[PDB]
């Protein structure tokens, strides 16, 4: 069949991906039209009710479905607007470590030599360090904010799609149809991009969807120790910043954005495996 | 084996003059001879003093590399012992319920919020069932005696000089801790523990041992096993390295004393010569774990041991 | 005979429309005989010497009327009971003998546990029997040999500690699926003498399966003719590669350089073997054969009994002119 | 002026046994020479090891070789000047072993054609197109085929287009690395069935490379037979088929299997294993196994000379053919 069309058939076949996409979908339109279904704005302080349970929960009010946190906001309100940044800090990881990682393991896998040394020694030395103590470090360097947060991890997440692209490279580079266009005559740029890039793009679409898994958990990670996102930001990190001492007064506080942070890792994971499940014979 | 170790070893130096060079940019920015005296600084372990504390990195670090070394021994015990076995059975039991499930548990346990799942633990069976105690390496009943030469390490000192019931503390501040940061090396090791299992339950030399007359015990523990382990001991490797990002969240909420605490402290409060000499003893270390699991898997796989 | 296939049928996917791998095939094997399988991919050869051997795997399925080695038989028998006849009285020989051992363990271990699951005995005898046949298929220096790893041995002597490890306990029947493909053929031609000198001085019998007809003309004394998971002619190997009974046959030897007058344009069939989708009705070869009727379009062929001793299915069997016998 | 002139051809690669150990050469092929003319096949035979493959690759400069010399018609090809490279890169192409690995599988057939066009040609999309379908045409595909990817068709339409691509460009020579090999009988024939109505309508010459003998029994004109990178015997085809003179061709064709109980030959009963060339015996490289060995054969290489029209390598031959020495 067509390669969109087969594509779709095989990964139809394993139902959690199925699950996984619908969910994504779900929380995408979440996402871009806040404004309108939220309740309340994320930064109002109620008074008349401060730390007041879910709707079903006695003691509770239907009209903060999620419940209250401590200085009198609403939950659900307040993880809609989370999705919104933990999403769109999620493309920007992803698209960025992709742009930049794809270009340098190709410039190293095909042209070889001392390119390829330089690029992995420099690669090798970035890794030498695990991913969120690195990152930590640049941001508490240059401040604690969304966009150096962001940057910290496009710049942490960019090693791994070197050596991703560069192992796949180097699987192609040495068959036969490589050979055959550079004897036809073909330039680097064309062997590079036009040839060799549709060849190994199957791992990277894989690897883009286990990105972005990755890019929200260390993102929710930076925020909740202080350092991602700042009090204020209804993001889902911070949300859990302070909230060990509700674990008697208010289990709602404690359960819902890290709830909701699993299920959208969980998601993207389950798109990660019904991918590599469609992308292979 | 050595023309295999020795350009692991090839590898290794030029990655460790990169962490002297970075992190001797870091202390001077916050006369190249200045990182000749300051690499005899880091050799003579004059690493700086701690700007809150007033005491010498080093003197607070070894304690802490300590307390974290017995929670990682733990972790990865857990997640060795139960991962494997897990990995071995879904994959020889292909398409079961069983399969399905331990499948279906490890994508949790790898999209999990680490931090988050300690707070679940510690919210149900710390406080709500009251189970096992909620902070701390050990608690205030447990004073060693200071004249026994103690090894730092909280299990062995208190199996050995403890008094009636001080191990028994020992072991159960130590449950939740370990579940709860062994939780994504499990989850990862019953992956590639199916995934490795997998593909060599494919190979043609299983073919020959199913058409030697071997029973499928033999089969899948001493044909497959071997084979499938290969890329286990890679993963484990990379696991033990990736651990202390697992460290900093997992100590955090369990006020645990360890270098993951003692670092995100440091940073919060910009105390940047604990960060400035502890990004070196991190980054020596996972050098040196990496180093030993090449040597490992230099050993296991008769591919590297016997070509040269 | 020791080996009595009949009415064989292996299926591979949904039973509302399977895979027929193998169709209703049927042949024997004799003790101390040496028997040709050939045909072209798609073919079946090798699917028959795996379900003897229990080797087809949960989404394949393995019917027959009766599949009886040495008077058990196969489809019967427990798993316990297998285990004593395959290794020990069936064995089989594979087509990659890069990868046919097992990576991680010595040559030595891999003969020695294959005479302890059948024979037992101690390490001395183990090994003494180990020496005994790596000498057998003429190994240099055996000794030394056990100690080694398979990516330390060239592909040659990887198929001649294969033949050790099949033989090691006196096997009545050998099956060997395509030992010499991707091999040099001054070490073929070892391989094959080795098999026959084996089957000369143990009285086993050898079933040789592949793709190359002329190493067969000098092996085999009785060949089995296999198109699109079938058998389409069964006879003495001096006689089917001279006047041959079935268009298949035919133009299998009419496509060989060996009958060509130098340059010449060699024959081929139209067409291509018939997959899972694309199974004619009637007589398998219909699409591509040159002297189809309306008959073998209406009506599947039986496997006609000559009167010289050979099998064609074919309705109309050619005669020693090359012409079908209408 | 032979259409291609192969003069003392060497590709010596080095190595290193562990970091330690002294460069040493595996001489992976040395020493040979022929003269290829237009409308001809030139085989060469041999088992594993033998060269064969790194010749070819030396033909259609996929690797620069470590001396001798290579001239199309008199010009050399060796030459790194761009105004010889256009030429090498339109008049000898080739024909890989593998057609599973030697089309790229996400681009379309019509792409595969194209390619060699777009980096060498003047030519518009119009044109372009219009040559491709022609090619498939004169190689058995259809005009349908052309939007489609290589992993819809079967393993003998694979060669089919990597023979397509080899002719894009109008060739003079065809490097054949082993073409029909990995085929079934009776799509093996109609590959050589093509190849050889080709060498009719465009007049080709092929180097066709091939570990069975009854191929180029079949399709060859001259036969090069090698041992451990150097020619041991070379021929017509019906001297070598007819009166092989080196031990090792006729080890070959002996060990080569027949179908026709006339056609059957004596038996040669080579002992042992193909020598490895990074550990190359001294004197002759087939000293180790021949029947023949005399005094020479473990002191001195011997060097191919003329007998009877036919060339060979062995000091046992001149010791018949010479009864003085
Ligand atoms: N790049 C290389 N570096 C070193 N040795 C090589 C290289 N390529 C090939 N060789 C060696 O050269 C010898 C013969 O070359 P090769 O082309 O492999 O032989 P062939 O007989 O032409 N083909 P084959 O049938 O596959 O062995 C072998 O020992 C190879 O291992
Ligand atoms: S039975 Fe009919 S269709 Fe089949 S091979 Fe014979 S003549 Fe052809
Ligand atoms: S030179 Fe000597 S060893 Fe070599 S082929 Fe001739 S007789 Fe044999």
């Amino acid at each position: 069949m067509t390669p969109l069309q087969e594509f779709w058939h095989y990964f139809k076949r394993n139902k959690g991906a199925v699950v996984g996409l619908v969910y994504v979908v779900i929380v995408l339109f979440i996402a871009i039209f806040a404004n309108w279904i939220a309740p309340y704005n994320p930064a109002e302080q109620f008074r008349d009710a401060l730390l007041a349970p879910p709707a079903w929960q006695e003691g509770g009010s239907m009209a903060h479905l999620l419940g209250t946190d401590d200085v009198g906001r609403d939950v659900l309100s307040r993880l809609m607007y989370g999705a919104r940044l933990s999403l769109l800090v999620g493309c920007l990881v992803v698209v960025l470590s992709l742009i930049m990682g794809v270009i340098l393991g190709l410039i190293a896998g095909y042209f070889g030599g001392l390119v390829d040394n330089i690029i992995m020694r420099v690669v090798d030395i970035m890794l030498a360090l695990p991913s969120l103590l690195l990152a930590l470090v640049l941001v508490a360097i240059f401040g604690p904010s969304i966009g150096n947060a962001a940057l910290a991890l496009t710049f942490v997440a960019l090693p791994h799609y070197v050596r991703l692209t560069r192992a796949a490279v180097l699987v192609e580079v040495n068959r036969d149809y490589v050979t055959a266009s550079r004897v036809a005559g073909a330039g680097a740029m064309r062997q590079m991009f036009i040839n060799i890039f549709p060849n190994c793009l199957a791992p990277l679409i894989v690897q883009a969807s286990l990105g972005f898994s990755n890019a929200i958990l260390d993102m929710a990670a930076l925020g909740f120790l202080g350092m991602g996102a700042q009090p204020p930001t209804p993001e889902w990190g911070t949300m859990l910043s302070d909230v060990l001492q509700f674990a008697q007064s208010a289990w709602w506080v404690v359960t819902f954005p890290g709830l909701a942070i699993l299920l959208t890792v969980l998601a993207f994971n389950l798109m990660g495996d019904g991918l590599r499940d469609a992308l292979d014979p | 084996m050595l023309q295999f170790i020795l350009r692991r070893l090839g590898l290794v130096i030029p990655t460790f003059i990169g962490i002297t060079l970075l992190t001797f940019a870091f202390v001077h920015m916050i006369m190249w001879q200045q990182y000749l005296h300051y690499i005899w600084g880091v050799m003579h372990g004059d690493l700086g003093i701690s700007m809150k504390s007033r005491i010498p990195v080093w003197e607070e670090f070894v304690p802490r590399f300590q307390a974290t070394l017995e929670l990682g021994v733990c972790a990865m015990i857990f997640a060795t012992a139960v991962g494997i076995p897990v990995g071995v059975l879904a994959a020889v039991k292909r398409g079961s319920i069983f399969d399905h499930t331990a499948v279906g548990l490890a994508l949790t346990g790898y999209s999990m919020p680490i931090f988050w799942w300690g707070m679940m633990l510690i919210m149900l069976v710390s406080v709500h069932w009251n189970l096992t105690p909620v902070s701390g390496r050990v608690s205030d009943m447990v004073f060693l005696d200071d004249s026994n030469p103690l090894t730092g390490f909280m299990l062995i000192d208190t199996a050995i000089w403890g008094e009636d019931g001080n191990f028994i503390d020992a072991v159960a501040h130590m449950i939740l801790p370990a579940i709860v940061l062994g939780t994504i090396p499990l989850a990862v090791i019953v992956r590639m523990t199916r995934s490795s299992m997998l593909e060599v339950l494919g190979e043609d030399y299983i073919r020959t041992a199913r058409a030697k007359g071997l029973t499928r015990m033999r089969v899948i523990i001493v044909h497959a096993l071997r084979n499938a382990m290969l890329p286990v001991v890679t993963v484990i490797g990379l696991q033990v390295g990736t651990l202390l990002a697992g460290a900093i969240l997992t100590e955090t909420i369990f006020s645990w004393p360890g270098l993951g605490r003692w670092l995100i402290d440091a940073l919060q409060r910009r105390d940047y010569p604990v960060v400035q000499g502890g990004v070196l003893l991190v980054a020596t270390m996972i050098i040196l774990v990496n180093l030993l699991v090449d040597l490992l898997y230099g050993v296991v796989n008769p591919r590297i041991r016997h070509k040269k | 005979a020791l080996l009595n296939v009949d009415k064989l049928s292996v299926h591979f996917g949904d039973e509302s429309a399977p895979f027929r791998a193998v169709d209703r095939i049927s042949y024997s094997v004799k003790q101390g005989e040496v028997v040709g399988i050939v045909g072209e991919s798609g073919s079946g050869k090798s699917v028959s010497s795996l379900a003897i051997m229990g080797l087809i795997d949960y989404p394949g399925r393995v019917m027959a009327e009766k599949l009886e080695f040495n008077g058990q038989d196969l489809q019967r028998i427990s798993e316990k009971e297998r285990r004593n006849l395959v290794g020990a009285e069936v064995a089989m020989i594979f087509q990659d003998p890069m990868t046919s051992l097992n990576p991680c363990y010595t040559v030595g271990f891999q003969i020695m546990e294959a005479i302890k699951v059948h024979q037992g005995g101690n390490k001395s005898t183990r090994r003494q029997r180990a020496i005994d046949l790596l000498n057998q298929v003429g190994i240099p220096d055996p000794a030394s040999r056990l100690d080694v790893y398979p990516h330390q041995l060239s592909g040659g002597m990887s198929q001649r500690v294969m033949i050790a490890m099949a033989i090691a306990c006196r096997p009545k029947l050998l099956i060997a699926d395509q030992p010499t493909t991707a091999l040099d053929v001054t070490i073929q031609a070892q391989i094959i003498e080795l098999l026959l000198e084996l089957q000369q001085k143990e009285n086993m019998a050898l079933v040789l399966i592949t793709h190359d007809l002329a190493l067969v003309a000098e092996a085999a004394h009785k060949i089995i003719v296999m198109y699109a998971g079938q058998v389409v002619e069964t006879g003495d190997a001096h006689a089917i590669f001279h006047a041959p009974r079935h268009p298949y046959t035919q133009a299998l030897l009419r496509a060989l350089p060996e009958f060509a007058q130098d340059k010449e344009r060699l024959a081929s069939l139209p067409g291509v073997v018939p997959g899972k989708y694309d199974r004619p009705n009637g007589c398998l070869l219909n699409p591509r054969c040159p002297y189809a009727t309306d008959r073998c379009r209406a009506e599947e062929p039986a496997l006609n009994m000559l009167a010289d001793g050979r099998q064609s299915k074919c309705h109309y069997p050619l005669d020693d002119a090359g012409r079908p016998t209408l | 002026q032979p259409l291609l002139q192969a003069i003392d051809l060497k590709k010596h690669y080095p190595v290193k046994k562990g970091m330690f150990a002294p460069e040493r050469l595996v001489k992976a092929l040395d020493g040979v020479s022929f003269n290829l003319e237009r409308g001809k096949t030139l085989a060469v035979v041999g088992e594993s090891g033998c060269g064969k493959s790194t010749l070819g690759r030396l033909l259609t400069m996929i690797e620069m070789p470590t001396g001798g010399e290579l001239y199309y018609q008199g010009q050399d090809l060796l030459k790194h000047d761009p105004q010889a490279q256009k030429l090498r890169r339109q008049k000898i192409q080739i024909v890989f072993q593998n057609p599973y690995g030697s089309l790229n599988p996400r681009k379309k057939v019509g792409q595969i054609l194209e390619e060699p066009l777009l980096i060498n040609t003047s030519l518009s999309k119009e044109q372009r197109r219009e040559k491709a379908l022609s090619m498939m045409a004169k190689v058995g595909l259809k005009t349908e085929h052309y939007d489609r990817y290589p992993h819809m068709f079967s393993g003998g339409q694979r060669q089919r287009i990597a023979i397509a691509r080899g002719l894009m460009l109008d060739p003079d020579v065809v490097i054949a690395d082993q073409p029909v090999s990995a085929l079934d009988v009776s799509v093996r024939a109609q590959v050589l069935n093509l190849m050889m109505d080709l060498q009719q309508e465009l007049g080709l010459s092929y180097v066709f490379i091939s570990h069975d003998l009854s191929v180029v029994e079949h399709i060859a004109d001259e036969v090069m037979v090698m041992y451990l990178g150097r020619c041991v015997e070379k021929g017509t085809k019906d001297q070598i088929f007819n009166n092989p003179r080196h031990p090792y061709t006729q080890a070959l064709l002996s060990a080569t299997p027949r179908l026709n109980p006339d056609d059957r030959r004596e038996r040669i009963k080579l002992s042992g294993e193909l020598p490895s060339p990074l550990n190359p015996p001294p004197g002759c490289a087939f000293n180790a196994r021949c029947r023949r060995r005399f005094g020479p054969c473990t002191q001195l290489q011997p060097q191919l000379k003329d007998y009877g029209g036919q060339l060979v390598a062995c000091f046992a031959v001149d010791q018949d053919e010479n009864p003085q020495r």
